[PDB]
């Protein structure tokens, strides 16, 4: 399409509206209602331009751009000056209610209202009559709630119900007294509320964990940087204030996050900034914790490894992919173990195995929102893989999208489409052991033990290919539901089945590997998505090694004498009787971490490993892609006692110890280009960020916005002598304000979205090649690998039904997103959010117990009575109980194992 | 139509004449909010169009300015030749009273020019800052060293990827930069310098340093000495070198001015007055007439201020060691004065952008008219009992003096220019502020200048700055103090304090900066030691792309060598006094 | 308390010893040439406090010498260019003991506004300063607060009153910060004038 903007040509997409096109383009419209990935309702009526019907007509009409197609041949002026009027009128008349606010607001040199005020040019108040006010409730501990900033532009609503299918939000009232929020006093349910802070453009939203400690953005030191909380990999932006961490935004991926995190992402860095965390090299000598610095610590380890006649290392899913492989290279390939138990192992290799042997695509987290039918098996995906629940959301609303381009409404045009669509949707079906967060748009939810659900998935399979085996012994209800969901899954034209390693069953994964063969085998474009348990699960899998049960045999057997634990606190995996005999019994037990766990009492050296906030490195997310995260901050900035560095630095400085009694601190690059040479099935790695050497025009890549404040005054009660600038070596990224962060640079790793003239998120239009597209020069992270180009076989393990035994309670993982990943659960403000420690139980087995909803009983686990109290599950099957997983006392490994004795306390 | 609007200036005869000589494709016109007319040449054609601008009917016969601009960051270059790199020449026709700036692109490998030098002989230190700052190399220099930097520095600091905070501090270099300073003379060669036939073994090599510390700073001569008199002599500046250009580069447009206070730091609200003026154009302000007669009349007292030190100071340095107290006693009652408008006395950083920071204090008139009936007894009484005494006279007339011609192919401007016959003054040639309301004289001297014709005219300048500042405190304008403009920076306090959306845009102007839309403007002023211009780049954002500062010292420092050979060494140190320079205006 | 330059020490402080200590001090004290040396705007506020309006000469200060021999202060009134700091250094080695430094402005005391690649932060990175005052610049009275507060240092100092005869080192007093001292009537400000007039 033409389009002629101010006496300009332009070729655009003739399926855009004006307002994306012109942004695209790198014009400035103020806009209000309008959001890339929420379409366009044509509310606040500011994104007014004058469209004229050709071009010998100097009349023209005032127009709404976000509502208006860029049809080709169309003529429309921005800077005409009635256009001009009016958009500064309507900045006016919401200026008219709005409180005098911006120095005690937390939008402040980040809003987007501040940024359009500015732009229209007003800055004259001419109104002297009262403003409107609203009292504020009272959101939940991660939103702050203050209407009285509302500019009735309705992203919030339009967001939280229409996209995210969040119910409890609503606009409330009529004419200027609009009121946004819930229907009374309560927390948020829906897990992704804390986008509401980047979509509200106001300080009306705002986040409540940085509003206790916080600052402006432009005294913010930002990192391009990995969410850590489960497997996903969604593009975070850390922000750093005074050697605290003090902020999660989202960074803009066009492959993976997009716009969006979920709140375990956006809330739960809180155990960064716990003050109980190794900072310092601490050794035990008897019952005394001396302090060292980093030389004396890499001496004393590596003589006492030195001396010792076996070395294992047990690596973590927390670690990334090069602190792995520095333990591996520390202690050798054969003495290497991940630290996850060998069920959990034979899953994620499962998973890995389908995912690149499987001869099927699995698609990045924006590209599961075009399929047109999901079935998701033993996962419950809003617990532990959420923002792939809300892409899943998205593909369900697929089927009103298709409908309305059906009737030749624009893809925009967002109240159009829903109207049309109504209540229809592409078919979603959900299999767990209880009811999922899925249930409200799920065309069927299955609720059933593990084994029913892999049979179930059997079935189905059977049912779409006769070459894959058949199930025996499915109950004529059963067997409808199975057709339902087999011409379902035969009909469309982009199947997607979901499953993973959660539901602690490889016969789920099995069957979910041979639903997607069947649909293969068919030719339809079928897509499988396995989601993991942690950032980097499948970068361990990939590396591979023993388990940490053969960790534990070695360390029992006393073949192995010495044993270093990277990142690991060893109970989520193992009993903690078992863990905690293993390492009294060596002699020597090192610890890299950067959490007080609970095996550091036992530990003979502790090394202050570094979080995510202050080192780098590479994780795999659940789709194999490889991704960089850098370092935000330097921690030895303004405590210059603290010594705290990377793990693979601090492992291969280890290495070097002992093999040559020298020191070598080394750099990332160089220890990824070890990765690479070792492993080839990490070389991928290698192009997941450029690196150390990398410039711009011959400049680094600024962590810090270019008017970063109190230089000469942040350490000065420590000293009035300014320190010098932390030196960053890995990476391009420097540690100050003197770099580049242009949104035209070639690059693909941004620190932050700023742009003259926007300051708030939309600054990310800014940065992208089109706007709600990808970044201009590519999104960052690479796959590791292709689709194969032959599958695997069927799967020929049919399990047998569940059965109840008499005295054996199976469990049954509940998962949580505020609770079951083990470092957010560390944040202080996921206390609140968590759920207070239970055990569901059927109504049947509570009766045949006596026990009621309350009621505490105790139950014996590796020598362990536990007193949890009861709760009634109704959609659990009979000889379950359902148990809360990942919390504190319940590792996640309890997932499919069995209980004994579990009577009332 | 405003005097801030974009213009090409292809109406101007001079493109035409260019366009008649080379053809239609040799150069690119770009428009500009500099108001002179920007035109693009290729590197193998700036020596023809330079000569053919020399030899114009009425000729450009100033190089008033030449320097280079990184233009690898740039992003708005709509219409602009590709460049890594760009060098411009601002050259100046008086009889025309016009001027053009002559613009270079360069690759980033080929970072050469030929020489201006034998066009312009001021072209030899403003090239050599263009390779100490920028890296760009100019062919047939005869000694293309670093001015600015010692010679020992890696890299170029002007660049866009070299850091502008300081680095580390470090005693070993410290010793060993001493260690240079200790063996200097030891192992000093006349050929480094561009000095030659030295050690004929008669003449000698003299240092001068910081012994002479008459408020100008520090800086160093190394004169070649026949006996007692100078064959040659070169001035090793940039030990008062600041980095000030590259601060317009790290500071908001809002947060720079207390930098362009201290470029000339006897000059102030002088300083400040081009560098508003140039961002009011890039904002597209026309300020009210009460905001040009405040900033005109806080001018003139600080142009007395420093004239008033100008002259106490020559007499000092000539050896009469009394008026300089009573001098600084004058400079007291205009601070008086200029503490309680502004609230600070020597850099009061009181400009803003769109007009002034706050209203006139109820009061200032009475301490205009005290200062305006204290000034001109003392002043009678400085000319009666120092600049009318003999041995004065004797030792400042017919002292370095030099003619129109060598005043204007050396960039002399200010009173060494008037001494010699040629009436250019800024506030009447191009005026500015509100000038042109103002009923004043520009005194010129008989066609030679002097010490002694420079500190009269100086003196008959200060005068008419008295009548300027009687006609400022008879008729000050009722209204405004600040424009009312949306890019007025800050806006107006009391709105700001009850107002929503003037304290969202206060918010956002204090904080992340003025947004100046994509442009470059120019403005040049008859500042205090001569002419002082910024020249500005904006790439559309809140800080300055480029801010290039002209300052009329660097060029009187350049031309001390030809005016003072064949002279004494007290010749020198009264040249020196009657100059009126000081280092921070030489170095920036 | 004192510091030793040869330490936390206590006072060293016969009774004729402490009475020829106290009038060498107070010869030192009211007699001290500043070393005439001019970096920046700094020092044309030094020498405006040596002219008629302020007169520094009334505190006997006002000799100004050019030879680094026969100063006794150092007044670093200025920015520390790097070009210029060894410069400062070699005229701070030729002077002679006794010797002081006055750091005047904010330049010579950190650096100031010029964080910058040529620019030294602060002239205490390489030589030891008496007296910091801050400013930009500061006014000629404040150089001249800054001189009575360096009287008051030199008037309780232990220095060798012979070079042949006794303790050699260098005693100076541990005075209590100008900022805890003025604290008390500084936070009980509760009104000022209004900037609407002269
Ligand atoms: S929402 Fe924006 S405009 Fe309103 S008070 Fe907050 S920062 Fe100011
Ligand atoms: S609360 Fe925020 S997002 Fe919702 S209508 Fe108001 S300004 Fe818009
Ligand atoms: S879905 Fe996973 S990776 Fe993404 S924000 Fe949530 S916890 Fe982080
Ligand atoms: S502190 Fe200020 S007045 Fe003093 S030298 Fe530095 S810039 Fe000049
Ligand atoms: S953005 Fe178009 S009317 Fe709101
Ligand atoms: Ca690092």
């Amino acid at each position: 399409a033409t389009i002629h903007v101010d006496g300009k040509e332009y070729e655009v997409n003739g399926a855009d509206n004006l307002l994306e096109a012109c942004l695209s383009l790198g014009l400035d419209i103020p806009y209000f209602c309008w959001h890339p990935a929420l379409g366009s309702v044509g509310a606040c009526r500011q994104c007014a331009v004058k469209q004229y019907q050709n071009a010998e007509d100097t009349r023209g009409r005032l127009v709404m751009s976000c509502m208006t197609p860029a049809s080709d041949g169309t003529f429309i002026s921005i800077d005409d000056e009635e256009a001009k009027q009016f958009r500064e009128s309507v900045v006016e008349w919401l200026m008219t209610n709005h409180p005098h606010d911006c120095p005690v607001c937390e939008e402040g040199g980040n809003c987007h209202l501040q940024d359009m005020t500015v732009m229209t040019g007003h800055s004259f108040r001419r109104y002297r009559f009262t403003k409107r006010t609203h009292r504020n409730q009272d959101l939940g501990p991660f939103i702050s709630h203050e209407m009285n900033r509302c500019i009735a532009c309705y992203r919030c609503v339009r967001y939280y119900k229409d996209y995210a299918d969040g119910t409890d939000l609503g606009v409330y009232g009529a004419h200027d007294n609009v009121y946004f929020g819930r229907p009374e006093d309560g927390t948020l349910e829906s897990e992704f509320s804390g986008n509401l802070v980047e979509i509200c453009p106001t300080g009306v939203f705002t986040d409540k964990t940085h509003s206790e400690r916080y600052n402006r953005k432009w005294d913010m030191q930002f990192a391009p940087s990995i969410c850590q909380q489960c497997s996903i990999g969604c593009n975070i932006s850390p922000g750093e204030r005074y050697g605290e961490l003090r902020r999660i935004e989202n960074r803009y991926n066009g492959t993976v996050n997009h716009y969006f995190l979920c709140d375990r992402g956006r809330f739960g860095y809180g155990y960064v900034n716990l003050k109980d965390r190794p900072r310092q090299p601490v050794q035990r000598r008897g019952d005394d914790f001396i302090t060292l610095n980093a030389e004396q610590a890499m001496q004393g380890a590596a003589d006492i490894l030195r001396q010792s006649k076996k070395v294992i290392g047990i690596g973590s899913p927390r670690a990334s992919v090069e602190s792995n492989f520095a333990l591996r290279e520390l202690v050798g390939e054969e003495n290497f173990y991940t630290g996850i138990a060998h069920g959990e192992q034979e899953r994620l290799q499962l998973a890995l195995k389908v995912l690149r042997e499987g001869g099927i695509y699995t698609p990045a987290l924006r590209e599961i929102e075009s399929y047109d039918a999901v079935l998701v098996l033993g996962e419950d995906v809003t617990q532990t893989g959420a923002r792939v629940a809300l892409a899943v959301r998205q593909a369900v609303k697929g089927k009103a999208r298709e409908m309305a381009a059906a009737q030749k409404v624009a893809d925009w045009q967002i109240a159009a489409i829903l109207n049309i669509g109504q209540r229809a949707k592409h078919p979603l079906f959900v299999t767990n052991v209880d009811d999922t967060r899925l249930d409200d748009i799920a065309a069927w939810t299955y609720r059933a033990p593990v084994e029913d659900q892999a049979r179930l998935g059997f079935a189905i399979a059977h049912a779409l290919d006769n070459s894959a085996p058949a199930v025996d012994g499915i109950e004529p209800e059963l067997q409808s539901k199975i057709d339902v969901i087999v011409q379902a899954l035969a009909g469309a034209k982009k199947p997607l089945i979901i499953s993973g390693t959660n539901a602690g069953s490889l016969e789920v994964i099995q069957a979910a590997a041979n639903v997607a063969k069947a649909l293969k085998g068919r030719g339809a474009d079928v897509g499988i998505t396995m989601i993991a348990r942690s950032v980097n699960s499948m970068g361990l899998g990939i590396m591979g090694g023993g388990s940490l049960e053969e960790a534990l045999t070695e360390l029992e057997t006393g073949r192995a004498d010495a044993v270093v634990v990277l990142e690991n606190d060893l109970h989520r995996h193992a009993s903690a009787i078992r863990v905690n005999a293993a390492l009294a019994k060596a002699p020597l037990v090192m610890v890299v971490d950067h959490q007080r766990t609970a095996i550091m009492e036992n530990a003979h050296l502790v090394l202050s490993a570094a979080s995510f906030a202050e080192s780098d490195g590479t994780v795999i997310n659940n789709e194999g892609r490889a991704q960089r995260f850098f370092q935000v901050y330097d921690p030895a900035y303004y405590d210059s006692k603290t010594v705290m560095l990377e793990s693979w630095r601090w492992l291969h400085s280890l290495h070097s110890t002992l093999l040559s009694r020298e020191v070598d601190w080394t750099q990332l690059d160089h220890v990824i280009d070890a990765v690479v040479a070792k492993i080839p099935e990490l070389a991928g790695i290698k192009d997941a960020a450029p690196d150390a050497t990398f410039r711009i025009r011959g400049q680094k890549l600024a962590r810090e916005p270019h008017r970063y404040s109190g230089r000469t005054a942040m350490r000065a009660n420590i000293s009035v002598h300014e320190p010098r600038q932390p030196q960053d070596i890995d990476t391009m990224f420097t540690f100050s304000m003197e770099g580049n962060n242009q949104p035209t640079a070639h690059r693909s790793q941004v620190p932050f979205a700023w742009a003259p003239g926007w300051n708030s998120p939309q600054a990310w239009n800014k940065f992208q090649d089109e706007v709600g597209g990808k970044l201009r020069f590519g999104d960052p992270g690479v796959r590791l690998f292709e689709t194969s180009e032959n599958g695997l076989d069927y799967f020929t393990s049919v399990p047998a039904r569940f059965q109840p035994q008499d005295g054996k309670w199976r469990i049954a993982p509940y998962y949580h997103l505020f609770g079951s990943d083990e470092l957010s659960q560390r944040a202080p403000v996921f206390q609140s959010r968590m759920p207070q420690p239970y055990i569901k139980l059927n109504p049947a087995d509570a009766a045949k117990l006596g026990v009621n909803a309350g009621t505490r009983v105790s139950f014996s686990y590796d020598g362990n009575t536990v007193t949890l109290p009861v709760e009634i599950a109704e959609g659990l099957t009979a000889g379950q109980v359902g148990l809360p997983m990942g919390m504190s006392g319940i590792a996640p490994v309890l997932a499919g194992a069995h209980l004994e004795d579990l009577k009332e306390a | 139509e405003p005097a801030w609007q974009t213009r090409d200036h292809l109406d101007d005869p001079v493109i035409g004449e260019l366009r008649n000589r080379f053809g239609p494709d040799a150069f690119t016109v770009q428009a500009t909010r500099t108001g002179v007319p920007v035109v693009w040449i290729k590197r193998e054609q700036l020596l023809e169009v330079g000569d053919f601008l020399k030899k114009l009917p009425k000729p450009y016969v100033m190089l008033f300015d030449l320097h280079g601009m990184d233009e690898r960051l740039r992003t708005h270059r709509e219409g602009l030749p590709a460049a890594d790199f760009s060098v411009f020449y601002h050259l100046i026709s008086i009889d025309r009273n016009r001027d053009i700036m002559l613009k270079v692109a360069l690759a980033e490998n080929d970072l050469h020019v030929p020489t201006f030098t034998k066009l312009f002989p001021n072209a030899n230190w403003y090239e050599r800052e263009t390779w100490d700052l920028f890296g760009i190399t100019f062919d047939g220099h005869p000694n293309l060293r670093r001015i600015m930097m010692p010679q020992t520095w890696k890299g170029h600091p002007l660049r866009k990827d070299y850091p502008a905070r300081a680095t580390e501090f470090s005693p070993f270099e410290l010793t060993k930069a001493k260690q240079d300073l200790e063996m200097e003379a030891l192992t000093f060669k006349p050929e480094e310098w561009g000095m030659k036939r030295g050690t004929n073994e008669d003449f000698m090599f003299l240092n001068l340093g910081p012994n002479h510390p008459s408020a100008h700073g520090a800086f160093r001569i190394v004169l070649q000495l026949d006996g007692e008199e100078i064959v040659d002599c070169v001035p090793d500046i940039g030990y008062h070198h600041r980095g000030a250009e590259k601060m317009g580069e790290r500071q908001s447009w809002h947060s720079y001015i207390p930098y362009t206070d201290r470029i000339e730091y006897l000059g102030g609200c002088v300083n400040e007055m081009p560098y508003v003026l140039a961002v009011e154009k890039l904002a597209g302000i026309t300020v009210p007439d009460r905001v040009n007669v405040i900033r005109v009349m806080l001018s003139e007292l600080f142009r007395i201020n420093s004239h008033l030190l100008y002259i106490s100071t020559f007499i000092q340095d000539v050896g009469a060691m009394t008026p300089v107290f009573f001098a600084f006693t004058d400079r007291q009652k205009i601070y008086d004065l200029v503490e309680a408008i502004t609230g600070f006395r020597m850099h009061p950083a009181w400009f803003r952008i769109g007009g002034v920071a706050h209203d006139l204090p109820r009061g200032w008139d009475r301490l205009l008219r005290e200062f305006l009936d204290w000034m001109p007894k003392r002043l009678a009484s400085y000319e009666k009992a120092a600049l009318q005494n003999t041995i004065l006279k004797g030792r400042s007339q017919g002292v370095a003096a030099y003619g129109a011609k060598e005043a204007l192919e050396w960039g002399t401007t200010g009173a060494g220019l008037r001494a010699t016959g040629i009436d250019f003054d800024v506030r009447k040639a191009r005026p500015y502020s509100g000038y042109e309301n103002f009923d004043f004289e520009i005194p010129v001297g008989g066609g030679v200048s002097d010490c002694y014709t420079r500190v009269m005219l100086k003196v008959e300048e200060l005068r008419q700055s008295l009548r300027i500042l009687e006609q400022c405190l008879n008729n000050m304008p009722e209204g405004p103090f600040k424009a009312d403009h949306p890019l007025t920076t800050p806006p107006p306090k009391e709105r700001t304090l009850q107002h929503i959306e003037t304290l969202i845009t206060h918010f956002l102007q204090v904080s992340w900066g003025p947004v100046m839309p994509a442009n470059e403007s120019f403005q040049m002023i008859e500042a205090t030691k001569g002419i002082n211009s910024y020249y500005l780049t904006s790439d559309g954002s809140t800080m300055s792309y480029r801010t290039r500062v002209r300052t009329p010292s660097f060029a009187h420092l350049q031309q001390i060598p030809a005016a003072i050979r064949g002279s004494l060494v007290s010749d020198l140190i009264v040249y020196l006094g009657s100059i009126d320079f000081v280092m921070s205006d030489v170095d920036r | 308390d004192y510091t030793l330059t040869r330490e936390i020490v206590t006072d060293p402080l016969n009774v004729f010893m402490g009475k020829l200590n106290d009038m060498v001090n107070w010869g030192r004290k009211n007699s001290i040439w500043p070393y005439n040396f001019g970096l920046s705007c700094c020092y044309v506020e030094m020498v405006t406090s040596f002219t008629a309006v302020h007169d520094v000469a009334r505190f006997g200060a006002e000799v100004l010498r050019a030879s680094p021999r026969q100063a006794d202060l150092m007044v670093v009134a200025g920015t520390c260019f790097t070009k210029m700091a060894p410069v400062i250094q070699r005229l701070y080695d030729q002077m002679l003991e006794p010797k002081w430094v006055i750091s005047m402005g904010a330049c010579a005391n950190s650096g100031g506004m010029y964080d910058i690649y040529s620019v030294v932060q602060g002239v205490d990175k390489f030589i030891p300063v008496d007296v910091y005052i801050p400013g930009c610049p500061p006014r000629p009275e404040a150089y001249m607060q800054a001189l009575m507060l360096l009287q008051e240092s030199i008037g309780k100092e232990r220095r060798p009153l012979s070079w042949v005869v006794g303790d050699q080192g260098v005693y100076r007093a541990n005075m209590q910060s100008e900022r805890e001292r003025k604290r008390g009537e500084r936070i009980a400000v509760t009104n000022l004038r209004t900037p609407d007039e002269i």
